[PDB]
């Protein structure tokens, strides 16, 4: 090979045949949450158990 | 018998000191570690079990 080569550079790959080292160190994490609620409660009462003579009509 | 074979492309600049280079720095890493004899034969699935694994539902 007659190609020029720098002395002080970091010897990065530059041509087709050059080799490079890859450190994967891949780490991905995704999360998703959702919630919903709805509560309705009702309860009504009414009773005499004793009615006046004048109110017995109703 | 055990055969350990290695193949790859090494950049003649990652070789450090005593003519040693980590396998992680070798491109086209082909590493084989195979064995022979009944010891190796005992680690083969077997024809019927292999067929069931590849074809049997579930
Ligand atoms: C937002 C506001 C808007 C305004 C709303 C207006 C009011 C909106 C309307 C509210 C009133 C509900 C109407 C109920 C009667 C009705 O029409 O709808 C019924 C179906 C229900 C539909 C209602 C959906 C509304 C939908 C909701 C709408 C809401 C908006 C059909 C029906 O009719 N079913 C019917 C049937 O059943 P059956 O199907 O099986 O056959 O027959 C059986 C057997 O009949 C009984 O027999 C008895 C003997 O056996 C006999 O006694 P006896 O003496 O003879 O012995 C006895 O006679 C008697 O009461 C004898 C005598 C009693 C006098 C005692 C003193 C009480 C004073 C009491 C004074 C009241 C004080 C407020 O009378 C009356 O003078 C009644 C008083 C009149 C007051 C007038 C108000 C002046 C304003 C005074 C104002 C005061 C100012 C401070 C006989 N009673 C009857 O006939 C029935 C009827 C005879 C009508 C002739 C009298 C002149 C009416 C003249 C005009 C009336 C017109 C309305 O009386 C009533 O209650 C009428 C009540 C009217 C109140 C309105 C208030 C307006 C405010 C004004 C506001 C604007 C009944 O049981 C059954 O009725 C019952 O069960 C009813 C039960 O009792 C009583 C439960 C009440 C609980 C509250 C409701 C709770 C319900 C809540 C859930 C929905």
């Amino acid at each position: 090979n007659y190609g020029y080569q720098p002395l002080f550079e970091d010897r990065r790959p530059r041509n087709i045949g050059d080799t490079l080292t890859i450190v994967l160190q891949e780490n991905v994490s995704a999360s998703k949450s959702s919630s919903a609620n709805a509560s309705r409660d009702g309860k009504t009462s009414f009773g005499f158990d004793t009615v006046p003579r004048y109110l017995q009509g109703l | 018998t055990e055969f350990i074979r290695f193949s790859g492309v090494v950049n003649p600049r990652t070789i450090s000191g005593s003519n040693s280079v980590p396998s992680t720095q070798v491109a086209d890493a082909r590493i084989e570690y195979v064995g022979n004899g009944y010891i190796n034969e005992a680690q083969n699935m077997g024809w019927l079990q292999r067929f069931f694994l590849n074809l049997s539902p579930m």
